[PDB]
């Protein structure tokens, strides 16, 4: 039998991935990494010179590690492996960009702003005057101070990561900018999804801020807003030369700067207290509209497995890893979602079923469909983890096996019918059955969400009821444990790319996250996150040039 | 009055979790493990002394009258006042006679009183020191729900469910806390459930052969008994689903006419 | 009674209402109609059908620019609305002898629902009334059109929107005057959250009436902030009584005396008045001339001092015929009455601070709106305990469509739903009919 | 009226009360017990007088170990209780016959205040009462101790530890059952925060009082958050009818059939019993001879479930004397339910996922704590619309003393002054009469 | 502010209680010694079990 997992689970393993049985105890403990082997040198260097002999890093305490064999981690659709410690938000680069470059976006709506200066403020709009206030952000956004040497300004080397760019869905206006600062939706999208972009947007115009990245570090991501307030109204009142009053300033204040705001998050109540801009407020159709595969490939279970791998290393890596938990973190729980392709091989699995039984999008969501697909998605790929004990070893948790089962079957459920709701449906009928099947699942209340979830799927209650693209990680069911998230954000993408649909939850973003000028390019995540994990990722936020070299 | 029908499915499996929940089912004895030496694997104190009391015996403290709490009666170790301990196992997925799911729900309709806690890799019981030092040596040890082999109580570093076994058929451990000795082909547990070593190493007895796991297994397996051969299960499973959504969307007995 | 004040009361038109009326008759404690407002604000829900069935057609569930493609129901809302209304109240209905009002706005494009009070006395908030209405015009409106089973979570979205995961009503078609608890700026700071324009707009652009309402609204949170608590409850009513209700005429009298005149001319007038009525006595004449003048009354000269704000503001306001001179006229209304007497300003300076919040929120570039939005309920404007907020009502009711805030852009609902309500419509009127049907209790 | 189910009604003690009461007795919307407990519970406020000497006198003020030398002040509030409850009353109180009440306990150690009605009809939550206690407080101490006017900040400092910086009553001496608005981790969730250590204090640690008082707060909170309205109220009446009131004598039954049992005998007890009342009927006989059950009528089958989820809690809680056992009670209750009778859980699963965090929470390093500390505000423990907390309680007054975090550790004041009335105390009996006093207007 | 920031006090007297009068663990100087060894390797984030 040909299974996409195999090739990985040949390079991983020097057994048969058939074989029952192999030997332990044989590899010399943590030696056998070439990865603990470094941090032990950098921990003895490290406490030698900087710590003046108070220990940090002991292997010879706690478990013997290494008592099995540490295996590598592929990366799906990806030809080069990586240890597992590489993988690690704190190791990788590449997962640390991909969270600011999420941080650190604020799109806002120039259109009330334009209308107040005509009207209200009696100066005339054109597109030599927009390109004028485009120069005026892109100086002012870093850490610029227009015209005024006297002012204190950040170092310019400092912020080569802040952009201000435009884009509109006026064609005529568009074509009329200047391109050096333009988000080009025609080039940048197929021509008709660019249509369906343009519908969607209408005929307005909109301005995306990437605050320099060393902003969200030393500050919370309730600062990118207030930051890109700030530098837009400075560049407003400075650009167009206005001699009206300053009430009518205040105004325009408001027209451009608060009117037309767009956030990547919302801001968090109770014990998850948190700002704007941070990783718990934002909803799966935001980041389904976040990465930007719809662009360039035509695969739904592709599309629907970037945003898995996306959210998995937000969601649960991030966000839950640290933000809420902290310590080593949950790394292998996302990696086992994006790291061999047993993931892909599970809902290449269920998309054939489907459009042998159903069609692509053949059905109106019933739940005997539901049923149906999920059953049989999760019946295959728990068999498929019964037959290959190498399988079984890579995915040594419950947890890393229960939630890669049920995002396959969501996902089928999802190219069935369509609706995500259904997807999540057939997500907790498998999560159930996998319990039954195996007698087993993940962690302790862990499927505190999987029990509640058959109920509040299609629930129509204030506090229960969502779509799918609408719910996040401050859905009170979701608000605790890991391992679903970030399968829920590639379930509520499948239910669009099953449609064919050029977005999910918002034309804007979508436009936004298609810059090329982002570091961390949401095209792939997955090469991204293989590139980090090899010390190959270019990171900003970096204050190499206000440190000493010694 | 009514009889419990305990699970669904007519396969060798569905009848092992029937039996396995059934508290009227006599599981069948396999070895003779001594009390000492099933209170020494567990380590929790040393045979001998007298046991720890975290509160004082319930005759000695005075209660309010409460008839609703006071009509209920108490372990042995309840009244004695003895401290809370643990017993934990780990149940490999080749063919254990005992499995997470199958061990919380027979613990939770055999024993009186105990904390039952199901986990991929462990499965954890807490109860009062003399209760539950007197069940496990009774049920959890010297009973098929044992098997030396492809079970081994461990309380931390709990590794080795889901991977393969060794050249021995047995289960990888991380603190080797039991092993296999060949010139006798006994099993032999050197440390304790949390990793500290024994005074003398304590044989727990011959694994059991892999023609008997297979047919007193609770998992199902495509290379065992799958799930594809019992439908019934499957389809309790998906009406339980069905249940719970229509439950979910509008508790109503019109919304129910479509289960 | 504790406290010996008497207050003549006088209407909208400087006219004599009653003479040595108590008081506490006024006081939020005692008078039904300030309860009874209070109560209508905590049950009134408004509905918006035509938002409800725009966003399902198109699929703009979500807020700010959100749109999911394929969930879209076609529903027709506003056509049936009555169907709705009665399927709504049904649901809503605990008793026969019960409120339940649900009545149909603009010919069916808006719902004016009111909760009964029976699902509010056994809880222990305000948020019951929207959470009920939500989940009945959720029951409504998917048994009168069959949705799905499966887009009850759209109908939901397009009612509530993004509830669970932002924890207000955002992109939601259902609104009330009052915010979620979780978001207020202090403990007790639901009542101070209507904003200026919604005053204005349910009084119908009725400077006195508008006034009243603000002044009613801050002083009644007050009290329940715990700050009119002891000692401070007499400063609060006085307040209350001399700059919302018109107590003694003095308002209207201070705008006679100073139609022609500047604030100069209004503090002039109100320190005439305040030296006349026995309110502020000279302390001591100074060798550069300048007698000093301290309170024989502190409380009595604090709404004095108030009274000749929400005057001064109306003067100037009137003579400008704009609402942008509030900040200004309340700061230096209070340092001029500070540096021409040596007597303390309105609020003992919180009055002058919230003037300077005023002024550097709606008039620079880091402002933010106009003074049409100001609330007690915001960190810029929350530092005077109810009287900083009632001028700036006057100034708005003042204002010749200049400003781009105007209570008709927003404000066009909650007028229209709440000023069918008599004791919101005039507040003013029904406050003082409702002390004199409490005068000789006390 | 509109429920035409019936249900028997029986005390602590399994002795009958009355037949054929109508489902809607027991409801929040009618029964005026539940009603009276809502409103008092928002009025109540709870004073520790020797605190406030204790953090006054070594300087306590700040919160956790702060300390702020210099602010030091020696009074002996403990001594001079009467007094300062004299005060407190005398500002409190809004005319002659309010029900004003401050009364001593444990030797003027502590003081139990009940604000007037009248102060919160005008308020739109239940914060007046705090704020306005602790201001009583304030001006009682600076008025009876003759204190520096620079010394009412360590005064307030002391009654309310850091309320204008952090949001809530930290450090300070007074408290009340409900937190503060605050903390609601959603909206209509004011009733719901109430901990498990609160309601088994307040009860004295009587099983099926706390199981009555857990209940009510519960599903009047579900009443309050819109979700118990239109289809849902007949489940939530029917479960807090069940599950907190043992209607049918259900709870004391199942515990009486399996006093020496363990969780299975009480799934085959419910499982009959609800066969026998013909609840639940034979959909099919499968291939195996697995009997697969439908209900008759869902929501009785769901108040049967939760009435037996309760009673193997009890009778494993009381097997083992540990509170520690809940979890994992619910979970495996509805576990083995399921799959032994193929329906749905006791809240379609709610419940069961509530138990599963639960377990997570209460044996791991990621959280939680004891489950005395739980609540229906928490976020592990919100899931389910008040069919896990009762259980909860009921253990937690079972327990012999093997946690830490025990009521009489974390829940002192709260309870020795909400034990006082009898209302709160023994909400069973009270409700029970409250149903029989409306018995015939239905 | 970084140091601020990063910087969380915790008392170590309810847990060693714990340890003493429920789970009947002794703790000695000793044992502190060790335990300071473990967490200085631990928060930093190291392994100490699975
Ligand atoms: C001590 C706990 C209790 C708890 O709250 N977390 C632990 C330990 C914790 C620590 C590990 C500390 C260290 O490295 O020594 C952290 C990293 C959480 C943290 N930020 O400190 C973690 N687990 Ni856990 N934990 C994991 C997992 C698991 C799986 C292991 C499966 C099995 O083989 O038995 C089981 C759950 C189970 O009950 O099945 C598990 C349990 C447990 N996990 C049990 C008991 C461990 C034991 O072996 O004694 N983890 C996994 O399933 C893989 C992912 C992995 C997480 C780290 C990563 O992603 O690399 C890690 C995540
Ligand atoms: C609440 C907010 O005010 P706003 O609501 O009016 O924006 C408040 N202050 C602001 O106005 C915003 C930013 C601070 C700007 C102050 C710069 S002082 S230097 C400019 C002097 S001049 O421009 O007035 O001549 C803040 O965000 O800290
Ligand atoms: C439950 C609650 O913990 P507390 O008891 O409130 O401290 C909550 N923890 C979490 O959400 C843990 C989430 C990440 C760790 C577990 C991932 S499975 C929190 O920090 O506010
Ligand atoms: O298994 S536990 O639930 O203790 C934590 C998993 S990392």
């Amino acid at each position: 039998e040909k299974r996409l997992f195999l090739k990985a689970l040949k390079e991983k393993f020097e057994e048969d991935p058939k074989e029952k049985y192999t030997k332990f105890y044989t590899f010399g403990g943590w030696e056998q990494s070439a990865r603990k082997r470094e941090f032990v040198e950098a921990n003895e260097k490290i406490v030698s010179e900087k710590r003046q002999g108070i220990p940090l890093y002991n292997p010879d305490i706690g478990v013997p590690l290494g008592q099995r064999k540490l295996m590598p981690y592929k990366l799906s659709n990806t030809d080069d492996y990586c240890e597992g410690d590489d993988l690690h938000f704190l190791n990788n680069a590449a997962i640390q960009q991909l969270w600011d470059d999420i941080r650190r976006t604020v799109i806002v709506g120039m259109d009330t702003a334009h209308s107040v200066l005509e009207k209200r403020l009696g100066v005339e709009v054109t597109p030599e005057t927009i390109n004028e206030y485009m120069h005026t952000i892109n100086h002012s956004l870093p850490g610029g101070a227009v015209v005024q040497e006297h002012m204190v300004e950040v170092h310019p080397s400092l912020a080569w990561d802040c952009y201000a760019r435009i884009f509109t869905g006026d064609d005529e206006l568009a074509d009329e900018l200047d391109s050096r600062f333009l988000i080009d939706i025609n080039k940048l999208f197929p021509e008709e999804q660019a249509e369906t972009l343009k519908a969607a947007i209408g005929k307005k115009t909109y301005q995306v801020s990437r605050v320099p990245s060393l902003v969200g570090r030393v500050c919370d991501g309730g600062t990118i807003s207030r930051w890109s307030a700030m530098q837009i109204g400075m560049s407003f009142i400075t650009a167009y030369k206005l001699c009206a009053g300053e009430a009518a300033t205040a105004d325009f204040s408001y027209a451009s700067k608060h009117a037309d705001v767009i956030q990547m998050g919302n801001a968090l109540p109770g014990r998850r207290a948190r700002g704007p801009n941070e990783p718990g407020g934002i909803r799966f159709g935001i980041l389904s509209d976040v990465v930007q595969t719809t662009r360039v490939s035509e695969d739904p279970v592709e599309q629907s497995l970037e945003v898995v791998a996306t959210g998995a290393a937000l969601y649960d890596q991030i966000w839950l890893g640290a933000y809420m938990s902290g310590g080593i973190g949950f790394t292998q729980y996302a990696t086992a979602s994006y790291t061999d392709d047993i993931l892909d091989d599970f809902s290449y699995y269920a998309l054939d079923y489907v459009e042998k039984k159903y069609g692509r999008m053949g059905t109106k969501a019933t739940m005997d469909v539901v049923e149906d697909v999920a059953g049989e998605v999760t019946l295959y790929a728990l068999e498929q983890y019964d037959d290959y004990p190498a399988l079984l070893e890579d995915h040594f948790g419950g947890s890393q096996r229960a939630a890669v089962a049920a995002a396959a079957s969501g996902i089928g459920v999802c190219m069935a019918t369509g609706n995500s709701n259904a997807g999540v449906n057939g997500w907790y009928l498998s999560q159930i059955l996998h319990k039954e099947y195996h007698s087993r699942l993940g962690f302790y209340g862990y499927d505190l969400q999987d029990q509640c979830g058959a109920s509040n799927s299609l629930a129509i209650r204030n506090d229960e009821a969502a779509p799918l693209e609408l719910r996040g990680p401050n859905y009170p069911n979701y608000a605790m444990n890991v391992g679903h998230q970030g399968e829920y954000a590639g379930i509520a993408q499948a239910a669009h790319s099953a449609r064919g649909d050029a977005f999910a939850l918002n034309p804007l973003v979508k436009v936004a996250f298609a810059d090329p000028m982002l570091v961390f390019d949401f095209s792939k995540p997955r090469k991204e996150i293989a590139r980090g994990a090899l010390r190959e990722f270019e990171a900003a936020g970096e204050r190499d040039v206000i440190l000493p070299a010694k | 009055a009514y009889t419990p029908q305990f699970y669904p499915g007519a396969t060798k499996v569905a009848e092992n979790r029937r039996n396995h929940l059934n508290p009227n089912y006599e599981l069948e004895k396999l070895r003779e493990i001594p009390d000492e030496d099933v209170v020494k694997i567990m380590g929790h104190r040393q045979p001998g002394e007298d046991y720890k009391t975290v509160h004082p015996p319930l005759e000695e403290m005075d209660f309010v009258e409460d008839y609703a709490r006071d009509l209920v009666e108490p372990l042995n170790g309840a009244k004695e006042g003895h401290r809370v301990r643990y017993i934990q196992f780990a149940d490999s997925m080749y063919f254990a006679p005992a499995q997470p799911y199958d061990r919380s729900r027979s613990y939770m309709s055999r024993l009186r009183g105990v904390d039952a806690g199901t986990l991929s890799g462990r499965q954890v019981v807490e109860c009062r020191e003399s209760d539950l030092e007197e069940f496990s040596k009774n049920i959890l040890m010297d009973t098929e729900l044992f098997d030396p082999a492809t079970s081994g109580m461990r309380g931390a570093t709990v590794h080795g469910h889901s991977l393969r076994l060794d050249e021995n058929g047995m289960m990888f451990d991380a603190l080797q806390r039991c092993v296999f000795d060949e010139k006798t082909g006994h099993v032999m547990y050197v440390k304790d459930q949390v990793g500290k070593p024994l005074d003398a190493p304590v044989d727990v007895g011959e694994p059991i052969p892999e023609a008997k796991l297979r047919e007193i297994t609770t998992i199902y397996r495509n290379d065992g008994v799958a799930m594809r051969a019992d439908p019934d299960v499957i389809e309790v499973v998906k009406r339980i689903h069905r249940a719970r959504t229509l439950g979910g969307y509008i508790p109503t007995n019109e919304t129910f006419k479509g289960l | 009674v504790k406290y010996e004040d008497k207050i003549s009361l006088y209407d909208a038109k400087g006219n004599l209402v009653a003479e040595n009326v108590p008081l506490e008759a006024i006081s939020p404690l005692y008078n039904p109609t300030i309860k009874s407002m209070v109560k209508n604000i905590k049950r009134t829900v408004a509905v918006n059908l035509a938002g409800i069935e725009g966003t399902l057609a198109a699929g703009k569930i979500g807020g700010k620019g959100c749109q999911v493609p394929g969930r879209t129901l076609d529903i027709s809302a506003v056509s049936n609305a009555q169907a709705i209304a009665d399927e709504v109240e049904k649901i809503l209905k605990v008793s026969e002898d019960d409120d339940t009002a649900v009545k149909i706005i603009n010919g069916g494009k808006q719902l004016a629902v009111q909760v009964p009070t029976a699902r509010l006395e056994v809880a222990a908030e305000y948020s019951v009334s929207m959470l009920s209405t939500a989940m009945a015009l959720k029951e409504a409106l998917i048994k009168t059109f069959n949705i799905d089973m499966f887009d009850g979570s759209t109908v939901h979205a397009a009612i509530v929107g993004n509830y669970p995961q932002v924890m207000d009503y955002a992109g939601g078609n259902i609104a009330s005057l009052l915010g979620a608890p979780s978001m207020m700026e202090g403990l007790g700071y639901a009542l101070r959250n209507i904003p200026v324009n919604h005053a204005v707009a349910t009084t119908k652009k009725n400077m006195m009436n508008a006034i009243a309402f603000s002044s009613v609204m801050e002083q009644t949170a007050t009290f329940e902030m715990g700050d009119a608590v002891g000692s401070f409850e007499r400063q609060h009513l006085l307040g209350l009584a001399y700059q919302g209700l018109n107590a003694d005429n003095l308002v209207i009298d201070f705008i006679k005396a100073n139609a022609k005149g500047t604030v100069g001319s209004v503090v002039e007038t109100v320190i005439d008045r305040a030296i006349a009525d026995g309110v502020i006595v000279v302390d001591k004449t100074m060798s550069s001339g300048f007698n000093m003048y301290k309170p024989a009354d502190v409380n009595k000269w604090n709404a004095y001092a108030a009274a000749g704000l929400v005057a001064a503001v109306a003067v100037s306001c009137g003579a400008a015929r704009a609402a942008q001179n509030v900040a200004s006229v309340i700061l230096y209304f209070n340092d001029i009455l500070e540096y021409e007497t040596g007597l303390p300003g309105v609020d003992y300076g919180r009055s002058m601070g919230t003037a300077v919040g005023f002024s550097f929120f709606s008039h620079s570039i880091y402002g933010g709106g106009g003074p049409g939005i100001f609330n007690g309920n915001h960190v810029v404007t929350r530092h005077s305990k109810g009287f900083a907020i009632p001028p700036v009502c006057a100034a708005m009711c003042a204002d010749a469509g200049t400003q781009m805030f105007s209570p008709e852009h927003t404000s066009g609902l909650v007028g229209s739903v709440y000023s069918a309500f008599d004791e919101f419509r005039e507040p003013m009127k029904y406050v003082i009919e409702g002390a004199l049907s409490i005068k000789d209790q006390f």
